[PDB]
C-alpha cells in the first residue's frame, strides 16, 4: 500500500 | 529511539534499531499529486536520508516526531 497526506488510510499498491 | 512507520496499516510506531537514533518522514509528488497530495514515507534512520531534488525529506530525534500529515507529534 501507498500512503498520501491527504488520508491517515492507505491506498493500493 | 520510538518511530511513526508507513510499513504497516494503519500507521503505527516502531521501536528502532539500535544506532537508529532519528525517525524520518519522506515526501513526494507522483501522478495523483494535485488530488490526494504527496506520498507519505515515515520510517527509522541511523542518517538522515539525503536531500533530492524533488523529494522533501525530514528527519527528527524524539519519540514519534514523524507523525503522517493527519496527526499530531508525540
Amino acid at each position: 500500500w501507498r500512503y498520501y497526506e491527504s488520508s491517515l488510510l492507505p491506498y493500493p499498491d | 529511539i520510538v518511530c511513526h512507520t508507513t510499513a504497516t496499516s494503519p500507521i503505527s510506531a516502531v521501536t528502532c534499531p539500535p544506532g537508529e537514533n532519528l525517525c524520518y518522514r519522506k515526501m513526494w509528488c507522483d501522478v495523483f499529486c494535485s488530488s490526494r497530495g504527496k506520498v507519505v514515507e515515515l520510517g527509522c534512520a541511523a542518517t538522515c536520508p539525503s536531500k533530492k531534488p524533488y523529494e522533501e525529506v525530514t528527519c527528527c530525534s524524539t519519540d514519534k516526531c514523524n507523525p503522517h500529515p493527519k496527526q499530531r507529534p508525540g
